[PDB]
RNA sequence: CUCAGGCGGGUCAGGAAUCCGCCGUAGAGUGCAAGGGCAAAAGCCGGCCUGACUGGACCCGUAACAGAGGCGGGUCCAGCCCCGAAAGGGUGGCCUAGCGAACCCCUGUGCCUCCCCGGUGGGGGCCAGGGAUGACAGAAAAGCUACCCUGGGGAUAACAGAGUCGUCUCGGGCGAGAGCCCAUAUCGACCCCGAGGCUUGCUACCUCGCUGUCGGCUCUUCCCAUCCUGGCCCUGCAGCAGGGGCCAAGGGUGGGGGUGUUCACCCAUUAAAGGGGAACGUGAGCUGGGUUUAGACCGUCGUGAGACAGGUCGGAUGCUAUCUACCGGGGGUGUUGGCCGCCUGAGGGGAAGGUGCCCCUAGUACGAGAGGAACAGGGUGCCGCGGCCUCUGGUCUACCG
RNA sequence: CACAGGUCCCAGCUAGCCCGAAAGGGUUUGUACUGGGGCCGACGCCUGCCCAGUGCCGGUAUGUGAAGCCCGGGUACAACCGGGUGAAGCACCGGUAAACGGCGGGGGUAACUAUAACCCUCUUAAGGUAGCGAAAUCCUUGUCGGUUAAAUGCCGACCUGCAUGAAUGGCGUAACGAGGUCCCCGCUGUCCCCGGCCGGGGCCCGGCGAAACCUCUGCCUGGCGCGCAUGCCAGGGACC
RNA sequence: CCGACACAGGUGCCCCUGGGUGAGAAGCCUAAGGCGUGUCGGGGGAAACCCGGCCGAGGGAACUCGGCAAACUGGCCCCG
RNA sequence: GGGAAACCGACAUGCCCGCAGCCGGGCUUAUGCCCGGUGAGGGGCGGGGUGCGAAAGCGCCCGGAGUCACGGCCGCGAGACCCGAAACCGGUCGAUCUAGCCCGGGGCAGGGUGAAGUCCCUCAACCGAGGGAUGGAGGCCCGCUAGGGGUGCUGAUGUGCAGUUCGCUCCCGUGACCCCGGGCUAGGGGUGAAAGGCCAAUCGAGGCCGGAGAUAGCUGGUUCCCGCCGAAUCAUCCCGCAGGAUGGCCUCCCCGGAGGUAGGCGGUGGGGUAGAGCACUGAUUGGAGGUGCAGGGGGCGAAAGCCCCCGGCCUCCUGUCAAACUCCGAACCCACCGCCGCCGUAGAUGGGGGGAGUAGGGUGGCGGUGUAAGCCGUCCACCGAGAGGGGAACAACCCAGACCGGGGUUAAGGCCCCAAAGUGCCGGCUAAGUGUUACUCCAAAGGGUGUCCCGGGCCUUAGACAGCGGGGAGGUAGGCUUAGAAGCAGCCAUCCUUUAAAGAGUGCGUAACAGCUCACCCGUCGAGGUCCGGGGCCCCGAAAAUGGACGGGGCUCAAGC
RNA sequence: AUAGGAGGGUGCGGCCCGAAAGGAAUGAGCCUCCCCGAAGGAAACCGCGGCGACGCGGGAGUACGAGGGGAGGGGACCGG
RNA sequence: GCCGCCGUAGCUUAGCUGGUGGAGCGCCGGACUGUUAAUCCGGCGGUCCCCGGUUCGAAUCCGGGCGGCGGCGCCA
């Protein structure tokens, strides 16, 4: 004769934190848009900025795949506890190619 | 033959006397005396009842058959006189009753709730023989091993053991 | 006056009835159940006789004690007989079943009475006997109702629960016997003892001023006697594959085809496609197919109305949350005079992970061959889970055509 | 359900049937091609058999059958008692099932294993015929086949039908149906598996403003207890 | 008017040939004519949830008692 | 007064007890007491009246108290403490709803198909064949025309917009169609394409009024207080068991008046239940010895034979045990007496009168049925209708029967904390957190070289208790059975010789000579040893569902047993 | 605004008042001395037992004790 | 589990107060017939289902038992 805290109900989804293991560290660099050497990125952003932020220019981070956030919010970084071991890190990956095209 | 779960119990009463009531059971023990004679011999061994209790007719023919094949292939009939003595008389009642389920009862409290008769049993109070066995003392373990085999079938227990007579 | 039955002699095929003797405390008989009574009798035989008589009581039973009608009986005394020599007995059958009212009618005898009075007819009445109510202390008496209606009842069924546990499930002991020899690798009769509450039944404790039925759907928790997974033991364990047992609920345990179906049957997959409880979980959530309304049909039954847990089509699913429960969100207090910002981490939660496949091992160990593992090191797939929209899909009542 | 069609039945009109307390009345400004009452329910093919039982109808020597009257008896009269006479009615006879209804059982037997075309027997009037049938048949998810990968379905078939059958209509049926059930093609958010959108509510404010119902209240779990508890008892959580 | 209510109800006729449309007394739009009292406003780009409704890849009833709901076809002309 | 009636017609007292009181004696200080007369009132006889009756014997009555009045209790009839429903019936009022019937009117876009009927051409002598037109029918189609209906959504609503609605979808839509106005038919009647539908928010017989305050054994309610006593929930009868009446029982008033006998002892009686058993009635189990006999198998059967043989019928010492058996038979219940006790003259015991209440439960004992729980008897503390204290709580287990207030001490039960009071004492058990739970709370057969402790045997240098070194005979392969059975499938015999010692063999091993090995034995190490059998206690057996819990915590030489 | 429930009874704290109907200044709550005193009833300390827990005798039926009486001080509320 | 009713010659059926026992059918031996069928004479077996009991005797009347026939197995 109670209610279970475990049975859907409706309430706050997001705005929640969340840490998410084991995102690659693609790229590290400063600018951007231009860099003067060809290898080790040749630089970033797209024309017309991105859809709901501002101009990049200062020290930046590109990693891999999905960031938990929104748009303009503050993310904070942290290194991995324990990496995968069935699958090696390999510093510094070979970077063939990056986007210059705007999200729109 | 529903489970023993009243024989094992003396405090249901007698209806034993087959002239008086119409509708009395057959036996299924026919042989209660094997082997020689009982004068042959000079010990007795008995298993001896402790606890009151009612002991099944189905019970009596399947505890002596057990134990008087063990007696009967190792040692011979040449030799040993065993005797279960009790017959039993006590008469066994039941209340009809089977699956039928849904509208039907099956059933009934009353309307006639009075025994139709299951079967016979033998009334066993305490120090009585249950068995009485004879033998020699080379065949000594023999009957004793026999004794332990009937003691759990016996509906309680026992608790007076196997006992020398010594033969007296 | 003494018997059933048995013995010896007799007749007969035997045997009967019949015959003689001996034994013989009751087994006979006494109408009829049963029980009780009884042997110079109540039985047996014979004679006589008709008291199963009239009248009027006491007492008991009926109906203990303890009110109670009808009926029965014992027991007196009076009258009239009977028998017996007499004493003496006979109020029916040795006792205990064979029982019947008010009112009515008929019978029989003697007697009273019928409205001013007598007589006659025909009446009433006192008494007794006989004639029925066996539903038997006596109404004069057929069914249906799902078209129902009412007064009520959980004093009482259906449903669920409780109790119980024949049945049901599971488990234990003993070990007849089989398994190639070998009870116990495995299989296991007869019989015996427990646990559970999961099937059925019993119960009537709760509920009939309604705790809404099943099944399904959806959503969540729990139990282990565990189907897989993990870790193990035995083996009639060569391998690969089983059988059987232990630990273990952390996780997993599906999709479809028929059926209203919980169950069950089948298909193809799968590691495995385990079981049971929560108002037979779940209707102030849905669904409403089925059960058990009011329409209708067929079969059976019934004279008929009308019926059926027989078959069948159709047949509504109400409510705006006062309290509390939880999910989420505010406003403030207490933390000892207040405050802006950063942390700790008592504690609470969890599955964030589960599981399979493949390659290497290795065509190797083992095996006659067929067949065919493991440790270990990799790659992936699905299920569950959380974030994310750049890619690629969806949309996009911005917008444009 | 009506229904067109079919059939049975009744009545010579001063009728039959039906209404009415009565007078009187409906049908009827009607007259058998009428008009009254039932059954069945278009068409197509058909509609076996039974009058034993029930029912209806016609008739009835005989028995029987009331009141009345008659005769006998009784009574000074009367009640009363007895007999004849005794109509419909009953017993009795016949007809009559498109009236209500019924329409059975065992055994034995055929080149071979099967069955029994075959032959016995008896109730109670007759003994299920044309048909149709596992059904708008229990057992039962019969069995076989179609159909589905897979179908307690549906359909076709067999058919021994627990408990079919001919106007209490049988069978079959073109056309027709907001009828019951099944299959196929297209199609498709019913589903795998849900998203986004839109408009009205929701939600807030302003104005307006009820109801159901009301012993009380910050619990949860177990035990107990009318055996299905917030309040008893023991723990735990617990600021509004 | 009647339904206690100024009730989405439902009660007769006549204008049934307004224009456009198109078979049309149909729909939509629009004219004469009437109204904005089918009588409470405003706000949140408005979240969950609920009603009406729009769109859904791939697959094409696997859902469910059941294709229920919904979808699809679509007018007209010709062939057949 | 008796008797149905006819009709008849009685004690203003003959006899005896004795309460109160009076009278007398004795006695205590007194009240008071013990004993003898007298004794109204009262009690018991006799004789009487009458009825039945030959008679007798009863029935009823008999030696003068009632009537009227007032208050109240109680019964019955009435509405009958109050309220409460479905009816029934009588007289009335509706067809403005709705049904059908009739008169007289009206409504219905558009579209399709295309019959009969009629015509013509071409081709054929005719028979006909091909084509086209015209006409226009339908209980006809399509259709969200108006209008009528209302299938699905089981959608929207479901304290509505609405006491029967809304939208989509859907049926009909020239008709057996719809509609207006008038007019007809009325309650066991109408009307019904007939559903028990409809006849004005009311229909398996409308509404209104009256009967009517119907009546209900049935539900609910029934109101000031206090004091005293204080139940039964049983019995018989009953168209009765959900109710009545009448008893038991409870309570109130009155009367008479000396005993009454719940308890215990003895005496005198009653008795067949426990138990027990063969003694009957008499059921049944098992084998000897009689061979007393009725007969189903065999034999020399020369034939029911002379003679034995085998189911068996029944004696005997023996053999199982017997609700409805008994040679017997307790405890125990019960009748009467005496005694003691107790109780009474502040009147008991008994009698009369007024008032009720007729669902039970429940532990235990003894049961009967029933696997059981439960039912149904019986007695039973108790609950009902009785608190308080304790068992955790807990209707009924324990303690206890309660006027108020105070002081005190114990019962039941408890003394580790919660929570008053013992870290009590002696001894022993226990290693399971057994248990810490007489309760409503409490699980078994079987089983453990688990402990602790009682028994009487074997047996100890005539030292196997375990190790350890060596053992392990001959007939004989036992024979049969059978291929083989050679100790070792199985059956049966299971004997005899010789000695450390030797089983016609314990297990392995072959399926079966073999092989490994044992019981066994001298024996080294040089001891206190092996058994068996009772008991207490702890262990296994022992798995369950939202949270598990001895009340909880926690306790382990105890806070346990 | 950290804390438990038939909403109360019984008993006692805090806060609050109370002139009035009550007793009390001819002395309230309160303090102190003395005595009588129902039922009940110790200790210290002494001697002797009991394996111990602890018990007896004497102290001692004393101290104490519900309840009752007198006196005395202080100076305003006490019940409710 | 309830409540009725059977069994009778090898089969099927009459029958019974308790003193009995048949029919049709099959079968067997003769006989017509050429043989045979049909037909036609002659026959026989029955503890009248088992098993108790009462009686002087039970096929019959009661108890029980066994197999076979109908009717309820439900409103709940």
């Amino acid at each position: 004769a109670r209610v279970m805290w475990t049975v859907p109900m409706a309430g706050q989804m997001g705005f929640h934190h969340r840490t998410e293991l084991n995102k690659r560290l693609i790229a590290i660099g400063e600018n951007g848009k231009l860099k003067l050497d060809e290898n080790t990125e040749i630089e970033i952003t797209p024309k017309g900025g991105f859809p709901h932020y501002g101009i990049v220019r200062s020290d930046f981070m590109m990693i891999a795949g999905s960031v938990p956030g929104a748009i303009k919010r503050i993310i904070r970084v942290r290194p991995a506890i324990r990496p995968p071991k069935k699958k090696p890190p390999v510093q510094r990956p070979q970077i063939t190619y990056v986007s210059v095209e705007s999200k729109q | 033959l529903r489970p023993a779960k009243i024989d094992r119990y003396v405090d249901k009463p007698a209806y034993t006397r087959r002239e008086y009531i119409r509708g009395a059971p057959g036996p299924k023990i026919t042989i209660f005396d094997m082997g020689n004679p009982a004068g042959d011999f000079e010990f007795e061994v008995s298993l001896h009842t402790a606890e009151p209790v009612q002991i099944r007719q189905n019970a009596l023919e399947a505890a002596r058959q057990q134990v008087n094949r063990y007696l009967q292939k190792n040692v011979g009939r040449s030799n040993y006189h065993f005797k279960i003595r009790v017959y039993p008389f006590q008469v066994l009642r039941e209340n009809p009753m089977a699956t039928g389920r849904k509208a039907d009862r099956y059933g009934n409290g009353m309307r006639r709730p009075f025994g139709k008769p299951i079967g016979l049993a033998a009334r066993l109070k305490k120090d009585q023989k249950i068995l009485s066995i004879r033998v020699n003392r080379q065949h000594l373990k023999f009957a004793i091993e026999g004794a332990r085999r009937a003691a759990m079938k016996f509906p309680c227990k026992c608790y007076y053991r196997i006992y020398d007579k010594e033969g007296n």
